[PDB]
């Protein structure tokens, strides 16, 4: 159960 | 308290980097890449391209001098920081 | 890599006292006091008085709501970090 | 040896 956020939802 | 722990470890991690290598008084680009894929390398941000880092620097180094300074540097670990903190949802 | 150590307390600080009262959502000037005495009680801030409070909040809450936002907040902690380091000087 | 920084400094 392991999962990244979203570096396009920090970027913008 | 946390904090007062936790303000050192960042105090030190502004040195940690920033001294690496180039000018220790201001950060640049270069250096900076290092320092969100040194302390972020596969955790939530993960750099491979410049562009994350134009586009991480036009965030933070709004002047275009291609340069960050230690103010500019700190507010980019507030934004993944608030980026982190919304990982936790109402679960 | 002690940023990543030290962004999980600054979260955590995050919730240790903007849900201790009121609104956890939000900061209000009485809550962010107690974050600045509870955290800095007499490390480097002393408060004691609301005016210091009311300075600083002109400088988190721009916006003169009587609020500080999560990201309002994390940048006072980047104020004193920023003045903190200026503690070291060469020697 | 201890001292306190500057509140004031910090304020503006
Ligand atoms: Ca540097
Ligand atoms: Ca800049
Ligand atoms: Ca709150
Ligand atoms: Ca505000």
């Amino acid at each position: 159960t392991r999962t990244k956020i979203d570096w396009n939802k920090i970027l913008s | 308290s946390e904090l007062e722990k936790a303000m050192v470890a960042l105090i030190d991690v502004f040195h940690q980097y920033s001294g690496r290598e180039g000018d220790k008084h201001k950060l640049k680009k270069s250096e900076l890449k290092e320092l969100i894929n040194n302390e972020l390398s596969h955790f939530l941000e993960e750099i491979k391209e410049q562009e994350v880092v134009d586009k991480v620097m036009e965030t933070l180094d709004e002047d275009g001098d291609g340069e960050c300074d230690f103010q500019e540097f700190m507010a980019f670990v507030s934004m993944v920081t608030t980026a982190c903190h919304e990982f936790f949802e109402h679960e």
